[PDB]
RNA sequence: GGACCUGGCGGUGCUUCAUAUCCCUCUAGAGGAGCCUGUUCUGUAAUCGAUAAACCCCGAUCAACCUCACCACCUCUUGCUCAGCCUAUAUACCGCCAUCUUAACCCUGAUGAAGGCUACAAAGUACGUUAGGUCAAGGUGUAGCCCAUGAGGUGGCAAGAAAUGGGCUACAUUUUCUACCCCAGAAAAUUUAGCAGUAAACUGAGAGGCUUAGUUGAACAGGGCCCUGAAGCGCGUCGUCAAGUCGUAAAGUGUACUGGAAAGUGCACUU
């Protein structure tokens, strides 16, 4: 263009700030690491590095929105937002295998909670 | 690769190994601390004795910080290039967080104060260092005629007079800022609206001259090429100080990537000649810090900048001294002296246990990072190494 | 030959301590150019003796000077301009004599040398008067000079000089 | 050739006040002595340089015959262990800090360029960036030397002088010691804050120079600005030799005379 000539959807996760995470957002993962007296706070951290990369990568292009991973005792509930652009029957395919990789790799019993949704729930455009 | 070990010696003439210690070797370019002149200081603060306060080291601190982080102005054709892979991969939006945004700095007065008291110090100390190097590698220079393109408080006039004042006659300061020019004549005149110059034959011009007719000694552009708006505006500013430069042109930039940019398109301008018949045939090399012609070997992705220590105006924020960090290119007519050219320190040299490291531009065009030893290279370019410093010479031969 | 810069009127207003552009009395032509035009029409003053008279800023004078005169004597009335005019004699060593007083009582017969006086019947005796003066001192100036042609006296002690 | 219109000055000054920050005033403390650091000069072959690496076993500390570092001489060699070095690089990434940038509709002018307000209302409504610092409470790599950037041995090195910048100690009579916790007895120039539970003085608790809890408790408190805010008036609407590879920020109209003409005077007219 010209030098003073110059002088996107966004869902609700991606249109409120970090500032926001306790006003308006919340926490994606919800665990008891982080209170205080509790450990392992970075083992917990690691993990959910480790589901994040893992489920983008057996879903591609089916997560509308970012994962929510809860966990109770030693339960790992994945509550993801999915597109309804992929076959129920290859959706099934997926939850069983991927439920039962993490669960022999992390020796608990992971749980899986697809929610899938017309397209994406845009909140905004910035 | 000037260091090949065991084949380079140290460049003896003058006899110089034999009559002066290692810590004097010809190559030593350091500068002591710079102390600007009293007189200078004096006028500075009696100028700025009106408002000092805590809104001031703020803004000089906002000032400087601006300054330093200020990036060159974006060509259109680089928006045009971004504009089209920002839509293949709304655009006006993403072009407007991904660039920088280029203003015009009107120096008002009070603009003018606030630059002053942030860079007045600074500007002096990159400047002496500039002209100490002319200084010591020709002593028999003694030029008559000065000019400074962007003379914002006359800290280069300032300068050649420390070092050339037994012999200039006539700094030409030019600077299109009215209030600018005002605060320099005040300087000048010991912070008083009212006095006698302490400099002698400083001219104020608001204009630029064009004319290779008039020709000077020394043309000096210290920070004021990072304040035209577009590259067509440097290109013919600096084509007309080259055409004015009678001996040597002295351009100093900030230390940065910025920086060390426009005065290397400033290098490649001048050296590579475009007019087809001059008034001045004689053509350009460069003095230093350049032991070469050749594109420089840092431009791709680093920069290259040196350090000047000095000791700041006395003020409520400036109590311990400070390191001035900037770009030099000194362009000079003529022919280079002689073919025994040396490499040019131009990172800080660390000496560890029996070995010092020093990053050398070569004579061939090419950076080395030489770890030199005693046992590989020989006693006397060690103890050269060992006592040299960032910005210095290394006296190596063959 | 390189002379300093001539003086803007902001230099020449700070000079005269006037402190405004509206109270000099006086017109200056600061345009060396049109100095270079009647310097020019002066003839050629290769190796000439100039007599300038009303110096002023000096843009009559960087002009003659720019000739290759041989000397150029000055007579200036205001001692304000001799300041300026020193830095010119310095800048150009040997060719600018400079001198106090009024023009109109300025004895040139023995400023110059006596081996310049050429017959009255030959040609003019490379000497040379070029002037830029208040016309109110112009014309009682040149009705005294013709005075002097008439009676062979005065600057015409020299022959038949010239004048601009 | 005639009439009209838009304008634009990246413009120029002033006026009044809101004028808080910032001022100026005003209030209360901060220079001597002894050591330690910054800069400079002088001087040496050389470093008055450092202790996850001495000493000390009140605090701290200087040089210590510690040891590393520097200078001058030497030695060792397949050796420690497919050895050994904290030697470089965050100018490798990550991390941690910091810098900077982020339209429509409706009327008027004869349906011309063009214009549209009055409140006791008269056409107007709708993330990137950085030769950045950090390798001390943290990582993932990449390079270097490998008859030496490794391991030893013998000597030296242990500086001098000023002016100024900074820091640590003691600095008392409104003091100090005991009993008490307040009626006893003995001793002898810049700068920092201000704006109140603040300054100053005095106690406790913590994680092991930094975070929290208390006690006593002042002095001064007036004038004006920079700059945005709120408006108003005015002004203002450059030249030249051959175009810049040029320089720069009462008043009028006629006519006559003008030889002290950068324009003056005389006569007649105009606003
Ligand atoms: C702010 S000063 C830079 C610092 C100054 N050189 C010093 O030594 O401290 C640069 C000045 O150059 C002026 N400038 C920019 N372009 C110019 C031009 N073409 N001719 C003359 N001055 C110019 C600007 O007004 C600006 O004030
Ligand atoms: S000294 Fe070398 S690295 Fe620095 S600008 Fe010159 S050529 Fe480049
Ligand atoms: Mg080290
Ligand atoms: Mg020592
Ligand atoms: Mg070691
Ligand atoms: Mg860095
Ligand atoms: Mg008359
Ligand atoms: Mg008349």
């Amino acid at each position: 263009r010209e030098l003073p000539c110059a002088w996107k959807p966004v869902t609700y996760e991606e249109a409120h700030a970090p500032h926001y995470i306790a006003h308006r957002k919340g926490w994606l993962s919800l665990h008891t690491g982080n209170l205080d007296g509790e450990d392992h706070a970075a083992e917990r951290t690691v993990e959910d590095v480790f589901l994040r990369k893992f489920m983008w990568g057996t879903f591609p292009g089916c997560l509308a929105d970012q994962l929510v991973l809860k966990r109770r005792g030693n339960q790992l509930e994945i509550c993801a937002v999915v597109l309804r652009q992929l076959s129920p029957h290859k959706y099934y395919f997926l939850v069983g295998y991927s439920e039962t990789l993490l669960s022999y790799f992390y020796k608990c019993p992971v749980r899986l909670h697809l929610q899938t949704v017309p397209s994406k729930v845009v909140y905004k455009y910035l | 690769a000037a260091l090949v070990p065991g084949v380079t010696q140290v460049d003896n003439k003058s006899g110089f190994l034999q009559k002066r210690p290692h810590r004097q070797h010809p190559g030593i370019l350091k500068l002591p601390h710079v102390r600007l002149p009293q007189a200078l200081a004096n006028g500075a603060q009696l100028l700025l004795l009106g408002s000092a306060g805590p809104t001031m080291e703020n803004q000089v601190q906002t000032l400087t910080s601006y300054l330093w982080s200020r990036h060159l102005p974006v060509e259109p054709e680089e928006l045009q290039r971004r504009a089209r892979h920002l839509e293949k991969k709304a655009v006006l939006h993403a072009l407007r967080k991904t660039t920088y945004h280029w203003q015009e700095l009107s120096y008002t007065e009070g603009l003018s104060l606030v630059y002053m008291a942030a860079r007045l110090d600074g500007g002096f100390a990159a400047v002496s260092r500039a002209f100490h190097e002319i200084r010591a590698r020709n002593p028999a220079f003694q030029p008559q005629t000065l000019m400074d393109f962007g003379s914002g408080t006359g800290s280069v006039t300032w300068a050649a007079h420390s070092i050339w004042g037994q012999s200039l006659r006539e700094y030409m300061c030019v600077d299109r800022s009215a209030a600018m020019l005002v605060l320099a004549e005040k300087l000048l005149k010991g912070g008083s609206e009212s006095g006698e110059p302490y400099i002698p034959g400083v001219f104020f011009r608001q204009f630029l001259p064009v004319s290779p007719k008039v020709q000077f000694d020394v043309v000096v552009s210290a920070f004021s090429l990072s304040e035209l708006p577009s590259k067509a505006d440097r290109t013919e500013v600096v084509q007309t100080l080259w055409r004015k430069t009678g001996h040597f042109l002295v351009l100093v930039e900030n230390g940065t990537k910025a920086g060390h940019s426009l005065l290397m398109d400033a290098r490649d301008l001048v050296l590579k000649g475009k007019e087809k018949s001059p008034l001045d045939p004689r053509p350009g090399f460069v003095f230093a810090p350049c032991p070469h012609e050749l594109p420089c070997p840092q431009l791709t992705n680093l920069a290259c900048s040196f350090s000047q220590a000095y000791h700041p105006i006395p003020f409520s924020w400036n109590k311990k001294p400070k390191e001035e960090k900037f770009s030099m290119v000194i362009l000079a007519r003529g022919s280079p002296e002689e073919a025994h050219r040396w490499p040019r320190i131009t990172q800080p040299v660390l000496k560890r246990p029996r070995h010092v490291h020093c990053h050398l531009c070569c004579p061939d065009g090419h950076m080395q990072h030489a770890v030199l030893t005693a046992r590989r290279h020989g006693r006397d370019l060690y103890r050269c190494a060992r006592v040299s410093s960032w910005g210095d010479l290394l006296p190596v031969l063959t | 030959c390189r002379l300093p810069p001539l003086p803007t009127i902001r230099e020449i207003i700070k000079l005269l301590r006037l402190q405004a552009a509206k109270q000099l009395s006086q017109n200056f032509l600061l345009d060396l150019r049109l100095t270079d035009k009647i310097v020019r029409k002066a003839g050629n003053l290769t190796n000439a003796y100039v007599y300038e008279v009303g110096p002023g800023p000096g843009g009559i004078t960087r002009s003659i000077l720019n000739a290759d005169v041989a000397e150029l004597l000055v007579v200036e009335k205001d001692t304000r301009f001799i300041p300026g005019l020193q830095m010119l004699s310095d800048a150009a060593p040997g060719k600018l004599r400079i001198v106090h007083g009024d023009v109109l009582t300025f004895k040139v017969e023995k400023a110059f040398s006596e081996s310049l006086k050429r017959p009255w019947e030959d040609d003019p005796p490379n000497v040379h008067i070029i002037g830029n003066l208040p016309f109110s001192v112009s014309t009682p100036l040149i009705i005294k000079w013709l005075e002097n042609i008439s009676c062979r006296d005065g600057p015409f002690v020299y022959g038949r000089t010239q004048m601009t």
